[PDB]
């Protein structure tokens, strides 16, 4: 459930991420729709740009925004998010 | 602003 | 098997990415280091926001400036390289 590994934002820009991801996982059945939903909701919530990666067999060097980075799990799904 | 992560091989 | 699923680039950029990804994947066993090397090499060559991602259960739809995306399947691995 609430499992966070590496969070680089403040408490609200982590808790809102957890909540939105939770509602996304409970709504959709599609990983691609999860990614698109996170992007859309965070774009209309915080700032014009929001970039997320969702899956279970991935991992990669990535240039996020300084102070902007989060990585967590939901059941088994690695979900990462950041600003550009 | 350059980071590395993957986790929990399955 | 070099198979390209989706892309939006020029042919020269796509071929450069194909060859660089081929050499990186053949060299490094772990997807993490493969993506790390690829993204660093395209940081050195092109825009310093190139994102290289790798996996077998990877998906991410993020807001982007166009013309710099590719998502292909080589052998038994999915490799993405894009810029936002």
């Amino acid at each position: 459930k609430a499992v966070i590994k590496n969070a680089d934002m403040s408490e609200e820009m982590q808790a809102d991420a957890v909540d939105c991801a939770t509602q996304a996982l409970e709504k959709y059945n599609i990983e691609k729709d999860i990614a698109a939903y996170i992007k859309k909701e965070f774009d209309r919530k915080h700032n014009p740009t929001w970039h997320c990666i969702v899956g279970r067999n991935f991992g990669s060097y990535v240039t996020h925004e300084t102070k902007h980075f989060i990585y967590f799990y939901l059941g088994q799904v690695a979900i990462l998010l950041f600003k550009s | 602003r350059h980071i590395d992560i993957q986790t929990d091989v399955y």
